[PDB]
């Protein structure tokens, strides 16, 4: 009935030293049945990527939504839109929906290409910014996911220490959530490239 | 659809040999507040029709409006204003009871009961009644909420039925509306003792009486009536 | 320019008039009412030998009741007979029975003046409506665009309207056979045609109380076309 | 009600019961379900008796006007559809129907399709709509076959709905039979069923508990 | 000439020429007359066919059962025109329970008239109409020009040849405003009117058309061998 | 909105917009349409004043309006691109609530509709575009060939032809075309039609397009070598 | 009233042609040439600017290519306002076709969608038309390479190589006398350079002077590049093919 | 919370005989517990030989009955004074019913006159439209009193010829326009005295070939 | 309506769906075929609320079949699924929505691959090895999580199925009166006549 978990899945996303993080599960269900465990819920438009959390069909919609409009940015701009931008065109997309939302919980991440200075932000179901300096979490195991974050994390890691730190955030907390898991992937974000890591975890 | 707020109990009326009469208290009440004591509930529409209208005050006013609208309307153009071409009370109710009913229907009434009286063109006696429902009737006698109850039985006893109109004088129609407005004052709650009265007669016109008072009360055997039972000081 | 609704100095419509010259460049259509039926019968005139005649449709069913002819830009026609079929049934959905030819002819009519600055000018196409019903028995109408229908006892439209007019007023009485009207028609459009006149370039219909509207066939008009032929030269 | 409506070897068989009620109060015994659409069509009425009588006299109109504009007979295929497509555009807004639109073209032979105020449009065999449904389906699929003759299926198609009218207490009246052909409907009667009880009784050996 | 393109446009002398050509049309059209006394109305009209094979086109339109009028000009603006009457008429006695008085019926048809006369794309109505009926300060006879201009009268006549039937009924004035009490004299006055206005041609039994309305009397028209007694 | 009256009579009862529209018919490339007994062969001429045209991706003469109706068209080719649109999708919405695909009389019939309201609508010109429309209605073997023409007016023809030349071609036509006996075969019918246009082409090459219909949706183009066998053909019987 | 003053802009000639429509193609022989080639292994777009100044900023300057998508780009000539207009509802169709079907739209779609918009100019509404001629220079995994042309009547035609603009007819003539089927990118680079140093009205071609640009399947793997030429690369390429 | 819809009470009944058909209803009109008026007639003449009435709530039935015949004015109007036949005002009234089929008139109509072959006709409707001709139809408040005594004193039912003990139905002879009002005027009385809501007046419109006539007879006014 | 199947194996897709018709007390029909072809190589079968059902198939037939004739070319199964997705995600935010769950096999002709897409009435989209909708899935996804191989033939394929099949027979309380099995491969789509 709650739009927002009926299908499921999460969302984190964090900073580092010169660096990125954002990571997702895989889970897509029709509530207590398992439906799809390749949902990847993070997509990137350019060097800006974005996970969205919440209602899928609104997940999938979004997506081709934020594709649409990012291809006539660079078009007209002649330039890849940059994360402190994108982040502004996501709330005032959601909020153009104030009285007939789209029922989900979008997370941006990235680094801009001219400052090189590391960015995250967070969202509501329509358009509220949330632009912390460490962590920002989404989806139907948030509570777990603070939970992780605000011990696990710390100011200034390494890349491939960031990957750890983050990925054990991921794990323990779909670990506590019926309606997460099947499967995680992690986004390990530098300047000038980009790995992505697919996790091995328990599949009940 | 809403809910009315300042409201108007009883009118009552009937019909006589030579015209029609009809009736209705001064007071605007707040619910249980008897909030408002000189609203005028009859209201004359040239000199040959009274519209009496109880429920919704708000409504009342603005159905006021309408009528005072529709006489100006009348004389644009008419040089028959005021002889062949003038308002007759059936053109009168059938605009309300027009106004009446499309708004029933578009679900917004105006929240009343309506009563228009008076005597036509060829001296015939007019009497009908429309309600927020676009309900309409006519009787000898025609009266609405409580007066229905209370006041139409009695009057009802002096014309049961048409052939008693003309056996009817102004006298007797005149002296039982006044004793009627006397016993809706004892038993309505939401009744005041002040009350209008009018007089629509085919040979004298529109008389149309304010101020008046409901006199010859009975109350001294009140003081013989101790306790609800078994009490006797 | 000028306005598409503008009156000239004698008090006519200019885009009605020039209509009106239109329709006398249009093939000829012929209707004949009689106490036994009214008959409709047109000219097809195809363009060119290899143009299959029996597609060229200048008669048309409107209700089982009512037929009708016409002459004129005939591509104008189908709108105004699109109408007419759904005043015709629309009518027998609300009351359960047909509609009176006048009433029918009537609704049609009512929308040639509807032209202006609706549609951009008048239709360049004349009717004949006939049929029957019980209240006037059977009968025959010529609707213009300029919005007026005349009845007719007998009636000519298109190029050689006024000749076969003239020979209507001749021939036309009121104790007329539905065959005697059959060959009339046949007669007059014979005389009025560019082509010598067979069953492969003209068209015969007519509308009984019996048996209703009916396009007649080749082969029946055939018949009609030899017993003409005949009975010209026993005098 | 009871309606239903079988296609076999010499066409369609169309029979109804006559009944209709407001809550337990027997509004009328001669109410006429079978609406005819034209001399070639055949609707019946379940649900509701405006919707059913007011969109199939007017689906007869869009019918006429289908075959004055292309000079030919309306399939049964178009002309449940346009009555489908019809009530679909309404749902949501109340409309109650449960019909039968019944024909017999060249290129279909017999065809039934039953039309529902939700929208569903199903070809078949046989439909059985209404209070009484479930009784005259017993009768139907146990005696049906396709090489009935024309007389047989008449006499199944009433005593279908015989055996509804003595079960179902909003069903009853009487009874209306009709043939669809080819060359169109032909109409077999009125038959009272408190009359035809009694006679079916008598020459069938059938209802035993009942004492006559 | 230049200031005659639409009617939106006045000449230099304060004339508008669509206008003016609407009134020609009336002009061309079959004459009909109007008169009345102080019990009856009665409208006289003479039908006009295309040929010997046709019917002869209808003038007389009946609006109300107190009301109704006779046409001269373009018949299917006629049939706008008394369309909306009927439709004034009906709003009258639907909304108030009130017979439409003519003279309101009279200035309801000015005011219609008026809006195609001030607006660009549109164009005036090409018919004029004589309205009788009876209402509750009785008889009257009304002319209407497609201008807007309305006029209570007597009696009248429109179309063409109609000033031998006015100049009749201008000496006749005295005498046909006393035929109280009697249709069928009143009728004699307005055929002998509308005879004044014939050349040619007679008045026929599928020629003559005539309509009455009075004190006792719905508005109703005569047609065929109806109105043979009076010819 | 604009609604100006482009289309209206003039004194002589004509009407300029929907006669003009037939003189950009008359420059338009010719077409032509020949049914046999069993078959309908559609004819195109391609101009040869474009060379380095691509002819993979130019958009064709012939179009396809159901799997068993084509049309062609003689006029401007923005025009017709519109008309063939508003065909394709009457030809499934017909589909969709009749349960049938459309015949050609009603696909023709449904054009010189769309045709006929451009003639007196305001604010628009009439289109200036004929067509030949060809196919086989459903479950039936006898060949359809219809025009239409800006003014809205439609028939059926044995033969017919349209565009730059067609007096020419149909002048050929009425005199090679037998009523009694059509084209018996594809071939016959094909031959015909090749014939007919080399009365007006100038050379067969690339400028020939021909387009075969047959019933049951069975519907082929023709590619340049076996036109150019036709026009082998025909010419070595000439040269006699 | 307002009919007075109605130029009646979609009424056809007694010849039968578009008034509005010739007088708009008028206009676009005028405009700088634009020539678009196809070759095997990519396509070719290049443009003349008119008459520049020495104080115009060319590095971040465009009136000639623009880009659609990642896979279609045109050549502009005409009036560059009514251009960007159409442009843009280009752009947008692109995205919507991609946003339904999750695919990019196939070039001839895109060309016929324009060429619709042009088309209903020229019928209805009033309004002139566009000044505007395209070509169309575009990949697609049905048709491969393609090269379209538009034009204000909205009529569209497919070439393998084409010019539009100011002296289209000498230069038509100079590419189907050089023009192979079997040619490569590099070759119709210097046939499209050496067509516009003929056909111009200046007295040099210059690097200030044009726009460049080509569509290569020279893209690491099986995927197609856009290549908008800068001011030096232009420059570079005049040398290599010796023109300056 | 607004109620559009109210009960006016009321009873109607309308029979059709060989070459006659009646009209009747009671003259009483109420709300709840209290008359309104003791004689508020509700069947009503529409003209072209047609009587008329719309049962229930009184101001809807007031309004279908002005609608239709403001539809027989214009009908005259638009189809050259042609008289509107039974079956075709029938047809008519479905239309005005059902176009309001989402907030519907709350009346049960019945229509009563001669058919084209001058045979008695009644025609009844329930609130959305749909409607059937009749021989015999009670509608309103005490239908369900009334209708059982008809198909008994009417039809026939249950009835056999003596002797033969349920093998011969008694015949189903005409009755004469006299008897049918003796059969009404009995249905009323014993309506009135069962049914709080039927009393004070009854009134009959009797239509045959020479027009309509009307009948009035008084009731019991407790 | 009620079950409906989808499994994709080496070559091709099989879709099978249930032949039962309820109208509540009743079963009007048990031949029902719920099923629509998109285009040759394209197949959709559907569930969900009575009359929406066949209208959503119809109309999207009716799309398709006019995208193919426009430009002479059948769209890829994954096109015509991201089509059906956007008008399921515009119908959720209606006046009424289409109450209609869909399952999409195909056989893409460029990449010679079968491919299943399993739509919901919300509008969400997978691409699925095998699929189903409603309680379909809770009584046969794990028999095909044990037995399901990518390299199975078609004939491994309708196996698997019948046991699926059985499966629904013997613990479902609905008689769904059997299922109409259909395959979809480079030959185009056909009808498994005896199943
Ligand atoms: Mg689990
Ligand atoms: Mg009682």
């Amino acid at each position: 009935s709650d739009p927002s978990s009926i299908n499921g899945g999460i969302v984190v996303a964090m900073t580092g030293k010169d660096c990125v993080a954002i990571a997702c599960d895989l889970r897509l269900g029709s509530q207590s049945l398992g439906v799809s465990n390749k949902f990847e819920k993070i997509f990137h438009y350019g060097h800006v990527f974005l996970g969205i959390t919440g209602l899928a069909t609104d997940v999938t919609t979004l997506n081709e939504m934020f594709r649409y409009k990012t291809n006539l940015y660079k078009l007209k701009e002649e330039r890849a839109i940059e994360p402190e931008t994108f982040t502004q065109l996501v709330s005032s997309s959601l909020y153009e929906r104030r009285f007939g939302p789209y029922f989900v919980g979008p997370v941006v991440a990235g680094i801009n290409s001219k400052s090189g200075k590391p960015f995250i932000a967070g969202f509501d179901l329509i358009g509220c910014i949330d632009e912390a300096k460490d962590f920002i979490v989404s989806g139907t195991a948030s509570d777990q996911l603070f939970g992780m974050c605000e011990s696990l994390y710390e100011p200034n890691l390494e890349p491939e220490d960031l990957f750890e730190t983050i990925s054990q955030a991921l794990l323990n907390a779909a670990d506590r959530d019926a309606l997460s898991g099947w499967g995680a992937v992690v986004y390990i974000i530098k300047k000038d490239e980009v790995v992505k890591r697919y996790l091995k975890m328990r599949q009940d | 659809t809403q809910q009315p707020i300042v409201t108007g109990t009883s009118v009552i009326s009937m019909k006589y040999d030579n015209g029609v009469i009809i009736a209705a208290d001064n007071l605007g009440s707040y619910g249980s507040l008897l909030r408002f004591n000189g609203v005028e509930r009859l209201i004359p529409v040239g000199d040959n029709t009274v519209v009496g209208i109880s429920g919704d005050i708000s409504d009342m006013q603005h159905i006021e409006r309408l009528l005072k609208d529709l006489v100006t309307e009348n004389a644009y153009d008419n040089p028959l204003a005021d002889a062949e071409e003038a308002l007759e009370p059936s053109y009168i109710f059938e605009y309300l009871a027009t106004v009446m009913y499309q708004r029933r229907s578009k679900m917004n009434p105006l929240w009343n009961a309506i009563i228009v009286a008076g005597v036509q063109s060829n001296g015939d006696q007019f009497l009908r009644y429309v309600n927020l429902l676009g309900v309409t009737y006519s009787s000898p006698t025609l009266a609405t909420g409580f007066g229905a109850h209370m006041a139409n039985p009695l009057l009802r006893k002096v014309v049961d039925r048409e052939s008693d109109i003309p056996k009817t004088t102004v006298q007797v129609a005149e002296e039982a509306i006044v004793n009627a407005m006397r016993v809706l004052y004892y038993r309505d709650a939401r009744s005041s003792r002040n009350f209008s009265l009018a007089i629509i007669d085919k040979n004298t016109g529109l008389t149309f009486k304010k101020n008046l008072q409901v006199e010859n009360m009975k109350w001294d055997f009140a003081k013989d009536i101790k306790g609800y039972g078994t009490q006797k000081i | 320019d000028r306005g598409v609704s503008t009156f000239s100095p004698e008090g006519r419509l200019f885009q009605v008039e020039y209509s009106l010259e239109a329709i006398k460049l249009g093939s000829t259509a012929i209707g004949i009412a009689t106490k036994e039926g009214v008959v409709l019968g047109v000219e097809k005139r195809a363009t060119s030998p290899l143009l299959e005649s029996d597609s060229i449709e200048k008669i048309v069913e409107i209700d089982r009741h009512i037929g009708c002819a016409m002459s004129g830009l005939t591509a104008d026609a189908r709108s105004m007979i699109e109408h007419a079929r759904t005043a015709a049934v629309t009518h027998n959905l609300y009351y359960d029975e047909d509609i009176n030819v006048e009433s029918l002819t009537q609704s049609v009519c009512d929308l040639a003046l509807r032209f202006g600055e609706l549609m951009s000018r008048p239709f360049g196409v004349a009717l004949l409506i006939a049929g029957h019903d019980a209240d006037d028995g059977y009968q025959l109408f010529h609707a213009e665009p300029s919005g007026t229908f005349y009845r007719y006892n007998a009636k000519a439209i298109g190029s050689g309207s006024e000749g076969a007019q003239a020979e209507l007023l001749n021939e036309w009485h009121s104790s007329l056979t539905l065959k005697e009207a059959e060959l009339l028609v046949l007669k007059i459009l014979k005389q009025v045609m560019e082509e010598k006149l067979d069953e492969n370039n003209a068209q015969l219909s007519c509308i009984t109380k019996q048996d209703g509207f009916k396009i007649y066939d080749n082969e029946k008009t055939a018949e009609l076309i030899k017993e003409l032929k005949e009975k010209e030269a026993a005098e | 009600t009871t309606t239903l409506a079988f296609r076999f070897q010499g066409g369609i068989i169309v029979a109804v019961d006559s009944r209709a009620t407001a809550g337990n109060w027997v509004a009328s015994q001669t109410v006429k379900k079978v609406i005819e659409i034209n001399p070639f069509l055949l609707g019946t009425m379940a649900g509701g008796a405006a919707d059913c009588q007011f969109w199939e006299t007017w689906l007869g109109s869009q019918c006429r006007l289908h075959e004055l504009r292309e000079k030919e007979r309306i399939s049964v295929a178009a002309a449940s559809k346009i009555l489908s497509n019809l009530v679909y555009q309404y749902k949501g807004a109340g409309l109650s129907m449960g019909t039968m639109i019944c024909g017999y073209t060249r290129k279909e032979g017999p065809t039934i399709y039953y039309v529902d105020s939700d929208g569903t449009r199903l070809k078949g065999d046989i439909f059985c709509v209404g209070s009484g449904q479930t009784f005259a389906y017993g009768v139907l699929d146990s005696n049906y076959k396709w090489d009935l003759s024309v007389e047989d299926a008449l006499y199944l198609g009433k005593r279908s709905i015989l055996a509804a009218a003595h079960r179902d207490a909003y069903s009853g009246g009487s009874v209306n039979l009709y043939h669809v052909t080819e060359d169109g409907w032909i109409y077999h009667g009125n038959h009272d069923v408190g009359e035809l009880f009694w006679k079916v009784k008598e020459e069938e050996g059938s209802f035993n508990n009942v004492i006559g | 000439n230049n200031y005659d393109g639409d009617t939106v446009t006045f000449s230099p002398t304060g004339r508008l020429f669509q206008v003016e050509y609407a009134l020609e049309a009336i002009k061309q059209g079959s004459v009909t007359v109007g008169l009345r006394s102080n019990t009856h109305a009665v409208l006289v009209a003479l039908k006009r066919n295309a040929d010997e094979l046709s019917s002869y086109q209808k003038k007389i339109i009946k609006c109300d059962e107190h009301m109704g009028l006779s046409l001269a000009g373009l018949a299917p603006d006629a049939r706008v025109l008394s369309n909306y009457l009927r439709q004034q008429c009906n709003y009258s006695s639907l909304v108030f329970n009130r017979k439409l008085a003519v003279e309101r019926a009279g200035h309801l048809l000015c005011d219609k008239a008026q809006k195609n006369t001030q607006s660009y794309g549109g164009r005036p109505y090409g018919v004029g109409l004589l309205i009788i009926g009876y209402d509750k300060s009785g008889a009257h006879l009304l002319e209407f020009q497609p201008s807007g201009n309305v006029t209570e009268l007597y009696g009248t006549a429109i179309g063409a040849r109609s000033q031998g039937a006015k100049t009749y009924l201008e000496r006749t004035l005295d005498t046909f405003i006393k035929i109280d009490g009697n249709p069928d004299e009143l009728i004699k006055a307005g055929v002998e009117a509308i005879s004044q206005s014939l050349r040619d041609e007679s008045l026929t039994v599928d020629n003559l058309s005539i309509a009455i309305v009075g004190k006792d009397t719905p508005f109703t028209i005569y047609d065929g061998e109806a109105v043979a007694k009076y010819i | 909105g604009y609604d100006r009256a482009l289309s209206i009579f003039s004194p002589d009862g004509h009407i300029f917009q929907v006669e003009y529209a037939l003189e950009a018919v008359k420059r338009g490339t010719c077409a032509v349409g020949v049914k046999g007994k069993n078959c309908v062969v559609l004819g195109c001429e391609r101009r040869s004043t474009l060379k380095l045209q691509d002819t993979r991706i130019t958009p064709s003469k012939v179009s396809k309006i159901d799997s068993h109706v084509v049309l062609s068209f003689s006029g401007l080719n923005a025009d017709s691109r519109i008309l063939i649109e508003k065909a394709r999708v009457e030809a499934q919405s017909h589909r969709l609530t009749l349960e049938d695909p459309v015949t050609v009389e009603y696909l023709t019939r449904y054009v010189a509709g769309v045709q006929q309201r451009y003639t007196q609508s305001g604010g628009v010109r009439p289109f200036g575009v004929s067509t030949l429309i060809a196919g086989f209605d459903p479950r039936d073997d006898e060949p359809k060939l219809y025009q239409t023409e800006p003014s809205g007016i439609y028939s059926s023809w044995s033969a017919q032809t349209i565009g730059r030349n067609s007096k020419t071609v149909r002048e050929f036509l009425e005199k090679n075309y037998d009523r009694k006996e059509p084209p018996a075969t594809v071939e016959e019918c094909v031959k015909l039609t090749v014939r007919s246009l080399l009365e007006v082409v100038q050379t067969g090459a690339k400028n020939i397009e021909i387009t075969v219909v047959k019933p049951d949706s069975d519907i082929v183009a023709l590619s340049s070598e076996e036109i150019n066998q036709y026009v082998t053909q025909i010419e070595q019987e000439k040269q006699e | 009233g307002s009919r007075r003053y109605d130029s009646r802009t979609t009424i056809f000639s007694p010849e039968g042609r578009l008034y509005q429509v010739e007088y708009a193609l008028e206009s676009i022989s005028h405009a700088g040439t634009a020539i678009g080639i196809m070759a095997s292994d990519g396509i070719v777009l290049a443009a003349e600017r008119k008459v520049t100044s020495t104080l115009l900023e060319q590095d971040t300057s465009t009136e000639k290519l623009y880009k659609l998508n990642d896979k279609i780009a045109v050549a502009v000539a005409g009036l560059t306002a009514d251009a960007e207009i159409l442009i843009n509802t280009a752009r947008i169709h692109a995205q919507n076709y991609l946003k339904t079907y999750n695919e990019d739209i196939p070039v001839e779609i895109l060309v016929r969608r324009l060429s619709d918009i042009k088309q209903g100019y020229t019928q209805h509404g009033g309004l002139r038309p566009f000044g505007v001629s395209f070509i169309y220079a575009g990949y697609d995994d049905r048709y491969g390479y393609q090269l379209y042309t538009s034009n204000p009547s909205g009529n569209y035609t497919g070439w393998k190589a084409i010019s539009v603009g100011a002296n289209t007819s000498a230069a038509q003539t100079l590419l189907q006398m050089d023009y192979k089927d079997d040619m490569k990118v590099d070759d119709a680079i210097e046939l499209a350079l050496k067509t516009l140093s003929k056909t111009t009205d200046s007295s040099a071609l210059t690097y200030d002077r044009l726009e460049f640009a080509t569509i290569r399947k020279g893209a690491n793997d099986g995927e197609v590049y856009q290549k908008i030429f800068k001011p030096q690369e232009i420059k570079d390429i005049l040398v290599k093919t010796g023109i300056t | 919370q607004f109620n559009p819809y109210g009960d006016n009470g009321g009873t109607i009944l309308g029979i059709a005989g060989e070459d006659f058909a009646v009209l009747a209803g009671d003259t009483r009109n109420i709300t709840d517990y209290s008359i309104n008026s003791r004689y508020e007639p509700k069947v009503f003449d529409c003209g072209d030989n047609i009587v008329m009435s719309a049962n229930g709530f009184a101001a809807d039935g007031d309004a279908l009955v002005k609608r239709f015949k403001n539809s027989v004015k214009w009908y005259h109007f638009d189809h050259n004074d042609k008289k509107l036949s039974i079956n075709s005002a029938a047809r008519n009234i479905q239309h005005l019913l059902y176009g309001k089929r989402f907030f519907p008139y709350y009346v049960h109509t019945i229509i009563a006159g001669l058919d084209e072959d001058g045979k008695g006709a009644v025609y009844s409707f329930d609130p959305v439209g749909s409607y059937e001709r009749e021989q015999c139809r009670a509608g309103g408040a005490a239908a369900s009193l009334i209708m059982p005594f008809l198909d008994n004193q009417v039809n026939f039912k249950n009835q056999y010829e003596p002797g033969t003990n349920g093998k011969v139905k008694k015949p189903l002879k005409y009755l004469s326009v006299e008897e049918v009002i003796k059969l009404v005027r009995d249905s009323f009385t014993s309506a009135t005295e069962r049914h709080i809501q039927v009393g004070d007046g009854l009134e009959i419109l009797i239509v045959t070939k020479d027009g309509v006539r009307k009948e009035f007879y008084e009731l019991k006014r407790d | 309506m009620d079950i409906i199947l989808g499994i994709r194996v080496q070559d091709s897709v099989i879709l099978a769906s249930s032949k039962a018709v309820t109208r509540g007390i009743s079963v009007l029909k048990d031949s029902d075929d719920k099923t629509r072809q998109l285009s040759p190589h394209t197949l959709m079968s559907f569930a969900g609320e009575a009359g929406d059902t066949v209208q959503f198939a119809e109309y999207i037939q009716a799309n398709i079949q006019l995208y193919s004739i426009r430009e002479d070319y059948e769209l890829s199964p994954q096109a015509v699924s991201s089509f059906v997705r956007q008008e399921l995600a515009k119908s959720i935010r209606s006046r009424r929505p289409y109450q209609v769950n869909v399952l999409i096999g195909g056989y893409d002709k460029k990449k010679n691959k079968p491919e299943l897409y399993q739509i919901d009435y919300l509008g969400t989209k997978v691409e699925l090895p095998y699929g189903a909708h409603g309680y379909s899935g809770f009584y046969t996804f794990s028999l095909l999580d044990h037995h399901y191989r990518p390299d199975m033939t078609t004939e491994e394929g309708l196996d698997l199925l019948k046991l699926c099949v059985q499966e629904l027979e013997k613990r479902m309380p609905m008689d769904f009166k059997g299922v109409i099995v259909k395959i979809v491969d480079k030959d185009g789509i056909r009808q498994v006549d005896d199943f």
